[PDB]
DNA sequence: CATCACATCATCAATGTCACATCATCAATG
DNA sequence: CATTGATGATGTGACATTGATGATGTGATG
C-alpha cells in the first residue's frame, strides 16, 4: 500500500534562479463561504507561509507580488530580496478586503512588463493563485499568451474547486506542451502540499537553452561597532558586509551589490542548491519476511519494525524502509525526516 | 530547561596515533576520555536530568556510544552507570580495531556521524513534543595531517550546517590538533553559532571544557569565545586550488573556478559556455 | 406596518375585531384580528358580539394567532369553541407560558414545528456582529448619600441621572456620528431623559409623543447623519417597527420581567444590514458604578450571555472629560441634578 | 511562600558549613540555584584562585544583570561563598568546604552519606508498595482537608500540623477545617504542600534531638535516590534514623513494615526535589484520572474524578448529590464567596484550575491556549489564553467582595529623608515588597522585605 | 525593625467613611487612620465589622432582584 | 381504653383591587 | 364656526387575598 513517485528524476538541471511572482485575486469570489475562515484570508495565510518557504529554500532568488481586484490587477511588492517587505505587504493586504473580480489579462501583462530586466540565468516563472469562475479581460488573451510563452515564461497556477481549461491550455503553452501545472485542490492539507512542491526548482525535460556563467564576489563582516553608516538604506549600520571590489558597506542581505551591481552571498545558498542537485534514491521498504536485518534503526535507533507474526498485524508492514545505494536502514520517521529536511544520506555518505 | 549534550569525539587510532605522535608519548587520549567523562557528569548534573549522547567514528564506521543499542535483546548512582556503560562500549570498540581496520583509511566519517547525531537528536525532539529540549552538540577531533584538506566531505558538512540552523541547534567545536584552523569546522561553528577550540594536546582540557562549552543550553547571553576572524573568502577554484575571492562561478554545476575556464566544459561539469560569453568574461 | 408592502388589499379585512365599527360579515376576504371582544368580556357594542357570532357562522378553515400568551386562554377557548372551525395556527412568543394548561394550545392547534434561534440570526448577515456592554459610570458620593438617605426605588433615577453617564453616552454619540453608526438609547424615565435630550439637543425621541415627528426622526435616523441620537421610551414596547441596532444604549434597568427584557432586546437588535464595523451592533448599559443597580446590571449581563451575544465593558473612556458639553460634571452639579430627580 | 531556599540561607554561616560537610547536600543545594549562579559556581569550583567581581560583571551583556545580582545576593544569602575585600576588590571564593565537597562529588568524593544506601535486592516495584504510599498520602490529604472520617491517627502528624496552626477549625473542640494555612494547603499541590509540611516537620523537631545537619542529610538522601538496600539498616544516624522512621510514618519513607530494612525510596521525596509529572487494592487509572470541567460557561463539567480532588472542588462550590462521573455543582459568585469566608483568595484558584482539572480539560486548554504565543503579536488579541472572562468575573467578584479589603503586614515608620526613601521606595517597586506607601505620611503597611534588605544593608 | 501590628483595610474614601461610621457605632475599633484611603484595624473585631457592614448595607439595598 | 372536648388547619368566597373599555370634550381643520 | 377626531374618563369585568369558620388531631379522664 504505497502511493510513491516511481521515478524521482532530479539528476540534471532544474530552474534555480527563479524570478517568481505570485499573483493574487482579491475579489468577491475569495470571500465565499466554502473554506473555514474564507478563501481570502486563508489564502493570505498560506501566501505568507509560501513567502517563508520559498525564500528559505530558494534563498538566492527574487520576488514581486501582485493582487487582482475589481476587474483590475494590483502589484503589492516591487522585486524584493528582503522577505519582510513581502511579509508586511501581505499583512497590509489581509486587512484590506477583496472586491470585484480578476482582470486576468492585466495581471498577465503587468507581470510581463515586470520580468523583462531579468537576464538569462535568472529564469522567469509567474505563480497564479485563482479561486474565481471567470475573468475580465481588456486585451486579447491568446495574443498575450503568445507573447508570454514566446518570451520563455512557464507559470504554475493553483485554482480552487473547479477547472478552467484556458488555464490548462495556457500552461501547456508556457510549459512547452507538457502539462502538470494546473494543480487545483479539494482540501487544505492538499493546499499546503501544493505550496511546498511549488517551492522547489522545476525541471521537465529541459529545452537545451544557454547555460551562462554568473560572476560575483563576496563581502566581509565589519569590525567597528560605533561606526554606523549605510549605503543601501542610508541608515546606521553598526557592522556588516563590504563589497569585494566596490568595498561599500551593506546591511545584512544576500542582495546584489548596490554600487557596482553584483550578487553577494556567502556559500550556503550554493549548498542548498546542491541539496537540490543530487537528491537520493528513495528508501525502499525492505521485503517483509525476506529482509531479516538487524532489529533496530541505523540512522536513529528504533527497535520496533515487527512483532514477529501476529497473523495480521505483524504480517502487515515490516517497516524497515532502508536506502537503495546504501541499503542502510532508517525508521519511518527517520526516512521522512531524512528525505524531508536533511536528505544528507549518512548511510550513503558513510563508507 | 532540560538540554541534550551530543558530544562528537572522533577516535581514529590514526588521529590518536598522531595524538601520541605529536609531542611526547606522555599521556594518551585516555586523558581526553577522562576529561570528557568528567565533563559529561558535569553537564548531567547541570540540569535536572537533561539527556545527552555521544558517538565516535571508527576508521571504518561509527557507533552510538552512550545510547546502548539493543544488546540485552557511584554518584547519583547514574553518572556511574552512564560512564561505565560508555567505558565498556569504547573498549569493546577497541576490539573493533585491527589490520582490516588499519585498511579503511580512505575517508573521514566525521560528517556521517555528525548527521546521524543530528538525526537522533531530531528523533528525540520530534518524539519529545512534550518537554521540548533546547539541545545542542559538541565536536571533538584529535587533529592530524596526511590529508591537508579533505574536500570530499565538505558538502554534507554544509548540509549538516543548515540541518542544525533550521533545527535551531547550537554546535560548538573542539579540535585538538596541529596548528591548522579547520576552516570547514571554523565557518561551521561561525555561522551555526558554536565556539572554536583549537588547542594543544597535553593540557588538562577540563578548564576549557567547563568554561567554553557550557554557554548554550538555554543561555546564550554571554560573550562567545571564538578564535580570531572567520573570513568567508571560501573554497578555492576547483581547478586552481588557490582560495578564490571574487567569484568566477560556472553554472548549474556551480563549479567555482578561477580566471582559468577552459573556454568550455568547466573542469567539473561537461557543459559548454558560449566562447563569445568567454570574451565577455575576459573583457576585464 | 407590513401588510400593504405585502400582498393584501386593505378593503376586506375589517379591523373592528373589537376596534371600530367595521364591515363585519361582508369581508369577501380574510379578517385580521385580536382577542379584545372575541372574548374580552366588555362587549358593549354588539357589532362586537356580531363579529363573534359571525366568526362562528362561517367555518374558518384556518386561524392565524399571535402571542395569545398574555391573554388567558379561557377566552380563546370559548371563542374557538364558538367558531366550529376544523384547523388553526398558533404563533408562540415565549417558550413556557400561562396558556400551557392541561390543554396546551399546542395539542389544540398542532405540534411544534420550528423554534427561535438567535445564535443563528445574528452572526451572519441578519443580526451579525452583536456586542453588549455595561459601562460603570463613575460613582460620586451624592449617589452614595442617596443610597444612604433612602432604600426606596425612588433611588432608581437617583443613580440613573449620573452626568458622567451622559458624558459616556455623548462620547458614544460623537463616536458613532464619527463612525457613521446608528445609536439607540433606551430610557424609561421622562425627566432626566428630556434633560439629556436638551443637553444633547438633536431631533430626539421621548415619550408622550404625537408621532409624525417620530417618523421624521426614524427616517432622519435611517436617513440623516446630522441627527444621530434617538432616545427610546418604554412607549416603544409594545409594539413598534422596532429600530435595528448599531449602538443600543439602555438606561432603565428594572424592565420587569427578565423575559420582558428578552423580547425588548430581540426586538431592538432588529435585522441590521451594516457591516462596516468589526462589531456592527453595540449594546450599552450605562449603569452608575457603586450603586443600587450594580446587582441588576450584573444580572443583566448574566442573562445577556445566557443567550449568546458577545459582551464586554470598556470603563476606560478615551478622553471621558475631553468630550464636549461636560454638563453637570461637577459633583456639585451632579448634586443639583439629583435634587431635581428627587423632584422627578 | 516561605521559599525553602530562604530557610536554607536563614541558618547562620557556621551551621551552613556544618551542612556543606555532605557533598550530597552540596549538590542538592546547588540544584535549587539560579542557572546564573549554577553556571558561575561551576566556573569557580575549579579555577583554584579566588576572583574579583568585575569578571562576572563583564560576564553578562545587556539586560540580565538583574539575575546576576539574583545569583550573587542569593549566594551571599546562604554564604556559600565568602566575599573578600582583600585588595579592596571582591575576591570571590566559595566556602572551600562547599567547593571541595562538590569537587570530590565531581570525581568520586568521600561522601559515603551520598551513597549510604546499598545495592541490594530491592523488591519494590513501581506499583510495589507504591499504591500503598499513594493511599496513605491521599489519606493525609483527606484527613487534614476533612475526610468523611478524618482518619489521621498520626497524633505525631496531627501534632506537627497543629503546632504550627496549619488547619483551622475549633481545635480545642477538635475542629480542624482548612484554615488560612489549611486553605493554602488546599492550594500548595505537591511541591507546595510537600514543602510546607517538610518545614512543618522541621519545626516540630528543631531543638530536642535535633541533629540539624544530620537530619538535613537524611532529607537530602531521601530526595536523592531510592535508598534501596542497607539504607535504613546502615546509612543513617539514630536521630536521622528516627527522622526517617517518622517520614515513613509520614509516608515520606517508602519502606516496608517491621522496623528492619534498607531505605525503601518512595517517590514522594524524589518528586519533592524533582517537581515533575506528579502521579505517584491493586488498581490505578491515569493519566486522565484527574477530572473536572471548567470553561467560559462558569460551571463544572466533570467526567473523571478523584474523591480528594472532588473534595477540593466541593470546597469552592456548592453541591447537592454525587453521581456516575459528575457531581451536582455549578460555580457562581456564591460558590467562591464560600472560599472567601475562609478568606480563601480566588487568586490561587485561577492558576490552580490552570494546574488542576486540566487532566479533564486537555482539549479545553489546547483550544484556549491555541499556542497563542508566536501569534500573540502576529494576531494581537490573545485567544482566551487563558480564559479572561472567567478571571474577569472571578476577579470582579473579589473586587465586589473587596469592599472592606484588608492588608497584611504592619505599618513601618522612622522614615526621615527622601534619599533613602526614594531608594527604598524604588527598591520596593523592584523587589515587590510595596503595596501602597507614601513619604508624605512616612507610612505604609507591608511585609518586612524592604525592611529586611535595608536592615541587612545598614547593619552588615 | 519598626512597625505596628494591625489589619490594614483600604477602600475608596467613601467606603472608609462608612466603615468608620459603623465603627464609631461598634465602639470604634479602628486602631488608627492613615488617610481617606487607609485605616488601621484589629482582627479581633473586623469580622463583626463585616457583619454590621452587611447588616446596614442590605437594610438599605435589600436586593429585590427586580 | 374508648370518649369527648379544645385546638390549629383547611376552604369557600367576599372584598376590592386594578385593568380595559366605550364615551365625553377641547380644538384643530377647511 | 361646523366637524370630527384624538385622547381622558370613569364603568365594569376578573381574579388575588385574607379571613371567618369547620375539621379532625389530640389531650384529659373515669
Ligand atoms: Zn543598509
Ligand atoms: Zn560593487
Ligand atoms: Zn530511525
Ligand atoms: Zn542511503
Ligand atoms: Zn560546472
Amino acid at each position: 500500500k504505497k502511493r510513491t513517485a516511481k521515478k524521482n528524476i532530479t539528476p540534471y538541471q532544474r530552474g534555480i534562479i527563479r524570478s517568481l511572482i505570485l499573483t493574487l485575486d482579491c475579489s468577491e469570489a475569495m470571500l465565499e463561504k466554502d473554506l473555514r475562515p474564507n478563501r481570502h484570508a486563508m489564502i493570505i495565510q498560506y501566501a505568507i507561509d509560501f513567502v517563508h518557504e520559498f525564500f528559505d529554500q530558494n534563498p538566492i532568488s527574487q520576488m514581486g507580488i501582485i493582487i487582482m481586484r475589481n476587474g483590475l490587477a494590483q502589484l503589492v511588492s516591487q522585486v524584493s530580496g528582503n522577505p519582510q517587505d513581502h511579509i508586511d505587504a501581505l499583512k497590509s493586504i489581509r486587512k484590506q478586503e477583496p472586491k470585484g473580480n480578476p482582470s486576468l489579462q492585466n495581471a498577465l501583462e503587468m507581470a510581463r512588463g515586470l520580468l523583462l530586466p531579468v537576464p538569462a540565468h535568472c529564469t522567469r516563472e509567474v505563480l497564479i493563485v485563482f479561486g474565481s469562475l471567470s475573468t475580465t479581460d481588456p486585451g486579447d488573451i491568446h495574443q498575450t499568451i503568445d507573447s508570454l510563452v514566446s518570451e520563455k515564461i512557464r507559470v504554475k497556477v493553483l485554482g480552487l474547486s473547479a477547472q478552467v481549461a484556458i488555464c490548462k491550455e495556457l500552461c501547456k503553452a508556457t510549459n512547452y506542451g507538457d502539462e502538470s501545472f494546473y494543480k487545483i485542490l479539494l482540501d487544505e492539507t492538499h493546499l499546503k502540499e501544493l505550496f511546498n512542491e511549488a517551492v522547489t526548482p522545476l525541471p521537465v525535460n529541459k529545452i537545451n537553452k544557454g547555460f551562462t556563467l554568473v560572476k560575483m564576489g563576496f563581502p566581509t563582516r565589519i569590525f567597528e561597532d560605533t561606526p554606523t553608516f549605510c549605503s543601501c538604506h542610508s541608515k546606521l549600520v553598526y557592522g556588516g558586509y563590504f563589497c569585494p571590489n566596490c568595498h561599500s558597506k551593506v546591511c545584512s542581505l544576500p542582495t546584489v551589490c548596490p554600487c557596482c551591481d553584483l550578487m553577494l552571498i556567502l556559500s550556503t545558498h550554493l549548498a542548498r542548491s546542491y541539496h537540490h542537485l543530487m537528491p537520493l534514491k528513495t528508501f525502499a521498504e525492505v521485503p517483509t519476511t525476506e529482509k531479516f536485518r538487524s532489529e533496530d534503526c541505523f540512522s536513529c535507533q528504533s527497535r520496533f519494525p515487527x512483532x514477529x507474526x501476529x497473523x495480521x498485524x505483524x504480517x502487515x508492514x515490516x517497516s524497515r524502509y532502508r536506502c537503495e545505494d546504501c541499503k542502510q536502514e532508517f525508521c519511518v520517521d527517520c526516512d521522512v525526516f531524512i528525505h524531508e529536511i536533511l536528505h544528507n544520506c549518512p548511510g550513503c555518505e558513510s563508507k | 530547561s532540560p538540554s541534550l549534550l551530543t558530544v562528537i569525539i572522533e577516535i581514529a587510532p590514526k588521529l590518536w596515533t598522531t595524538f601520541d605522535e605529536e609531542g611526547n608519548e606522555k599521556g594518551s587520549i585516555i586523558k581526553v576520555l577522562e576529561a570528557l567523562i568528567v565533563f559529561l557528569n558535569a553537564h548531567l548534573a547541570f540540569n535536572s536530568a537533561n539527556k545527552v549522547a555521544v558517538i565516535a567514528a571508527y576508521s571504518q564506521g561509527i557507533k552510538y556510544l552512550y545510547p546502548e543499542s539493543t544488546s540485552a535483546l557511584x554518584x547519583y548512582r547514574r553518572f556511574r552507570n552512564v560512564d561505565e556503560t560508555l567505558v565498556e562500549e569504547i573498549y569493546k570498540l577497541f576490539e573493533l580495531e585491527k589490520k582490516q581496520i588499519e585498511q579503511n583509511s580512505q575517508r573521514s566519517t566525521l560528517a556521517g556521524a555528525m548527521s546521524a547525531g543530528l538525526t537522533y537528536v531530531n528523533r528525540i525532539s520530534k518524539e519529545s513534543v512534550t518537554t521540548s529540549l533546547k539541545s545542542r552538540l559538541l565536536v571533538l577531533t584529535c587533529g592530524s595531517g596526511s590529508s591537508k584538506d579533505e574536500i570530499f566531505q565538505y558538502i554534507p558538512i554544509m548540509n549538516c550546517i543548515f540541518s542544525a540552523t533550521k533545527m535551531k541547534c547550537p554546535i560548538d567545536v573542539v579540535k585538538i590538533g596541529g596548528s591548522k584552523e579547520s576552516t570547514f569546522l571554523q565557518q561551521t561553528t561561525d555561522a551555526t553559532n558554536g565556539v572554536y577550540l583549537h588547542v594543544e594536546s597535553t593540557e588538562g582540557l577540563i578548564q576549557y571544557l567547563a568554561t567554553a562549552m557550557f554557554i548554550d543550553p538555554s543561555l546564550r547571553p554571554i560573550i562567545v569565545k571564538p578564535n580570531h576572524g572567520s573570513v568567508d573568502f571560501r573554497t578555492s577554484c576547483y581547478l586552481t586550488g588557490r582560495v578564490v575571492a571574487v567569484g568566477f562561478i560556472c553554472s548549474v554545476c556551480l563549479c567555482v573556478l578561477s580566471i582559468i575556464p577552459p573556454g568550455n566544459k568547466c573542469p567539473a561539469c561537461d557543459s559548454q559556455f558560449d566562447e563569445h560569453v568567454i570574451a565577455k568574461l575576459k573583457r576585464k | 406596518q407590513f401588510l400593504q408592502w405585502c400582498t393584501l388589499q386593505p378593503e376586506n379585512c375589517a379591523v373592528f375585531t373589537s376596534d371600530n365599527k367595521e364591515m363585519f360579515q361582508t369581508e369577501s376576504g380574510l379578517v385580521v384580528s385580536t382577542y379584545s371582544m372575541v372574548a374580552n368580556t366588555r362587549n358593549r357594542s354588539h357589532d362586537s358580539q356580531k363579529v363573534m357570532d359571525f366568526l362562528t357562522g362561517r367555518e374558518w378553515g384556518f386561524i392565524i394567532l399571535d402571542e395569545v400568551h398574555v391573554v388567558p386562554a379561557a377566552m380563546f377557548r370559548r371563542v374557538v369553541s364558538t367558531i366550529a372551525a376544523h384547523a388553526k395556527l398558533g404563533l408562540t412568543a415565549t417558550l413556557v407560558r400561562e396558556d400551557d394548561k392541561i390543554g396546551d394550545l399546542n395539542f389544540l392547534i398542532g405540534p411544534k414545528l420550528y423554534e427561535a434561534n438567535w445564535m443563528e440570526l445574528s452572526q451572519k448577515g441578519h443580526i451579525a456582529n452583536v456586542q453588549c456592554a455595561e459601562v460603570w459610570c463613575p460613582m460620586t458620593a451624592e449617589f452614595y448619600q442617596e443610597y444612604l438617605r433612602e432604600t426606596a426605588r425612588k433611588r432608581m433615577l437617583l443613580y440613573i441621572m449620573n452626568p458622567t453617564k451622559f458624558q459616556a453616552c455623548q462620547f458614544l454619540i460623537q463616536y458613532h456620528e464619527r463612525r457613521g453608526d446608528k445609536i439607540i438609547v433606551f430610557s424609561d424615565n421622562v425627566y432626566a431623559l428630556q434633560e439629556y435630550a436638551l443637553k444633547m439637543g438633536k431631533p430626539f425621541i421621548y415619550g408622550s409623543t404625537p408621532q409624525q415627528e417620530r417618523m421624521n426622526i426614524l427616517q432622519n435616523f435611517q436617513y440623516n447623519d446630522q441627527i444621530n441620537t434617538i432616545f427610546l421610551s418604554k412607549v416603544g414596547d409594545t409594539s413598534i417597527d422596532l429600530p435595528e441596532a448599531t449602538c443600543l444604549i439602555q438606561i432603565s434597568s428594572h424592565y420587569g420581567s427578565r423575559r420582558q427584557e428578552a423580547q425588548r432586546l430581540g426586538r431592538i437588535l432588529r435585522a441590521k444590514r451594516r457591516n462596516d464595523e468589526g462589531f456592527n451592533a453595540f449594546f450599552y448599559s450605562l449603569v452608575s458604578k457603586d450603586t443600587q443597580e450594580m446587582y441588576y446590571s450584573t444580572k443583566r449581563q448574566a442573562f445577556l450571555v445566557d443567550q449568546g451575544y458577545a459582551f464586554k465593558v470598556i470603563t476606560h473612556l478615551h478622553g471621558m472629560e475631553n468630550i464636549p458639553n461636560l454638563a453637570y460634571a461637577s459633583p456639585r452639579e451632579r448634586r443639583e441634578l439629583l435634587q431635581e430627580v428627587l423632584l422627578k | 511562600k516561605h521559599s525553602v531556599t530562604q530557610y536554607l540561607e536563614e541558618i547562620p554561616q557556621q551551621v551552613q558549613n556544618r551542612l556543606y560537610t555532605s557533598p550530597a547536600t552540596c549538590l542538592a543545594i546547588y540544584r535549587i540555584l539560579p542557572p546564573l549562579a549554577k553556571f558561575f559556581i561551576m566556573a569557580m569550583v575549579f579555577n583554584e584562585n579566588e576572583v574579583p567581581l568585575l569578571d562576572l560583571d563583564k560576564w553578562v551583556n545587556s539586560n540580565g544583570k538583574l539575575q546576576f545580582q539574583n545569583a550573587i545576593k542569593s549566594m551571599k544569602s546562604l554564604h556559600l561563598l565568602i566575599p573578600n575585600k582583600s585588595s579592596g576588590t571582591l575576591m570571590i571564593n566559595l566556602n572551600p568546604t562547599f567547593k571541595i565537597s562538590l569537587r570530590n562529588a565531581l570525581t568520586g568524593g568521600e561522601v559515603q552519606n551520598s551513597f549510604g544506601v546499598v545495592v541490594e535486592e530491592n523488591v519494590v516495584s513501581l506499583d510495589l508498595l507504591d499504591e500503598y504510599s499513594a493511599n496513605k498520602w491521599e489519606t493525609i490529604l483527606h484527613f487534614m482537608v476533612g475526610t468523611p472520617l478524618a482518619k489521621i491517627p498520626s497524633e505525631k502528624v496531627l501534632n506537627l500540623l497543629k503546632h504550627s496552626k496549619l488547619m483551622e477549625e475549633v481545635n480545642s473542640t477538635g475542629e480542624f477545617k482548612i484554615t488560612n494555612e489549611g486553605f493554602q494547603f488546599l492550594l500548595q499541590e505537591i511541591n507546595s504542600q510537600l514543602w510546607t509540611l517538610l518545614l512543618q516537620y522541621l519545626k516540630m523537631i528543631e531543638t530536642s534531638k535535633m541533629d540539624l545537619v544530620d537530619v538535613l542529610h537524611f532529607i537530602f538522601m531521601l530526595g536523592a535516590l531510592e535508598v534501596g538496600k542497607a539504607y535504613k539498616i546502615d546509612a543513617l544516624s539514630e536521630t536521622q534514623r528516627i527522622m526517617l522512621q517518622d517520614m515513613r510514618d509520614y509516608g515520606l519513607v517508602f519502606q516496608k513494615h517491621s522496623n528492619d530494612s534498607i531505605f525503601y525510596p518512595t517517590k514522594l521525596a524524589l518528586m519533592l526535589t524533582s517537581d515533575t509529572k506528579t502521579i505517584r487494592g491493586l488498581k490505578n487509572q491515569d493519566i486522565p484520572d484527574g477530572s473536572l470541567i471548567v470553561e467560559t460557561n462558569f460551571k463544572i463539567y466533570s467526567y473523571s474524578n478523584s474523591p480528594l480532588q472532588i473534595a477540593v472542588l466541593s470546597l469552592f462550590v456548592h453541591l447537592k448529590a454525587r453521581f456516575v462521573n459528575m457531581v451536582l455543582g455549578q460555580i457562581t459568585r456564591e460558590s467562591i464567596r464560600r472560599a472567601l469566608t475562609n478568606g480563601i483568595t480566588a487568586d490561587q484558584i485561577i492558576a490552580y484550575l490552570e494546574t488542576h482539572a486540566h487532566p479533564q480539560m486537555r482539549r479545553l486548554a489546547e483550544e484556549k491556549l491555541e499556542k497563542k504565543l508566536e501569534l500573540d503579536p502576529n494576531c494581537k488579541e490573545p485567544l482566551q489564553v487563558l480564559p479572561p472572562t472567567v478571571v474577569d468575573q472571578i476577579r470582579l467578584w473579589q473586587l465586589e467582595l473587596d469592599r472592606v479589603i484588608t492588608y497584611e503586614g504592619s505599618l513601618y515608620s522612622d522614615f526621615e529623608t527622601s534619599q533613602e526613601y526614594n531608594l527604598l521606595s524604588k527598591y520596593a517597586q523592584d523587589i515587590g515588597v510595596l503595596l501602597w506607601k507614601d513619604d508624605k505620611k512616612k507610612k505604609f503597611f507591608i511585609s518586612k522585605e524592604g525592611n529586611s534588605q535595608v536592615l541587612d544593608f545598614a547593619k552588615r | 525593625a519598626r512597625a505596628r501590628k494591625g489589619a490594614l483595610v483600604q477602600c475608596d474614601p467613601s467606603i472608609k467613611a462608612l466603615i468608620l461610621q459603623i465603627d464609631a457605632k461598634m465602639s470604634d475599633i479602628v486602631l488608627e487612620e492613615l488617610d481617606d484611603t487607609h485605616l488601621l484595624v484589629n482582627p479581633s473585631k473586623v469580622e463583626f465589622v463585616k457583619h454590621e457592614l452587611n447588616r446596614l448595607l442590605s437594610k438599605n439595598i435589600y436586593n429585590p432582584m427586580d
